[PDB]
């Protein structure tokens, strides 16, 4: 391809090429409750923003990158976007959720 | 803005 990716390309929940109208969308027909996708953030330059769908609404997540190859989320430390996404499979993201199925970049 | 998880 000659391109160096961002380092999450290819990763199966990772958009890098829509907008948050078009994540709200994917969420709701491609998705099903408890699916998740990862943008680039819109408004902070190499931040990520997480997207997951409850049964009424989608929430927005913010992961920031540390100086030292490590990511932030909710005020704790990740060595890497897929270890968020382990996490939140096995602790409750939002009170009475896990996530579960991502979204496929399409 | 942003939501925080359940855990923050």
């Amino acid at each position: 391809s000659g391109r160096e990716e961002d380092p999450h390309e290819g990763k199966i929940w990772f958009h890098g090429k829509i907008s948050k109208q078009e994540a709200y969308n994917l969420l709701m027909t491609v998705g099903q409750v408890s699916s998740f996708l990862v943008r680039p953030s819109d408004n902070t330059p190499g931040d990520y923003s997480l997207y997951f769908r409850t049964n009424e609404n989608i929430q927005r997540f913010k992961i920031s990158p540390t100086p030292n190859n490590q990511f932030m989320m909710g005020g704790r430390y990740y060595n890497s976007i897929g270890d968020i996404i382990d996490h939140y499979r096995k602790e409750q993201i939002v009170e009475g959720y896990y996530l579960k199925e991502p979204v496929p970049m399409q | 803005d942003y939501a925080e998880p359940m855990d923050a």
